[PDB]
């Protein structure tokens, strides 16, 4: 019932439309850090602490 | 298939809008089949699940 | 080796992402301080770790 028929004259018939949609995202932001003290490191037992 | 475009501009501008504002795109094609052996043809028909 | 007594000793060093990480260096998001300082540790909750 909805086929786009056409006949011998023309005229504007079967016209359509289009439509298009929109998506979207965003960044957050993160972040961790530790602290220490110089004699932590040099007088630790372990040389490879850091 | 036959496919016409006309832009806006001169192209569409006429006695029916000096200004040309406006366009079209339009499809249009013939299409017809002969069915010489419909016996050839097999078809069963049934419900289909949810 | 010998005139090290009898025992061997060696150490091992936890991931930050772990229960087993039992510290009082956190510091939370807001800036307050807080009892684990491991963030969420082996937790796998989306609830939790979010």
């Amino acid at each position: 019932s909805k086929l786009p028929l056409l006949t011998e004259n023309g005229g504007r018939v079967n016209r359509v439309g289009f439509t298009r949609i929109a998506r979207e995202g965003s960044i957050h932001k993160f972040g961790f850090f530790y602290e220490f003290t110089q004699e932590s490191i040099d007088f630790d037992s372990d040389d490879g602490l850091m | 298939f036959t496919v016409m475009t006309k832009m806006p501009g001169k192209e569409t501008a006429d006695r029916n809008d000096p200004y040309g504002e406006t366009g079209f795109s339009s499809i249009k094609w013939y299409y017809g089949i002969l069915v010489k052996r419909p016996e050839r043809l097999a078809l069963i028909k049934t419900v289909a699940p949810l | 080796p010998k005139h090290y007594g009898k025992t061997i000793k060696v150490y091992e060093y936890v991931p930050l992402l772990d229960d087993r990480n039992i510290n009082d260096q956190g510091i939370d998001a807001s800036g307050a301080t807080i009892v684990n300082g491991n963030l969420y540790g082996s937790s796998k909750d989306i609830g939790n770790i979010t």
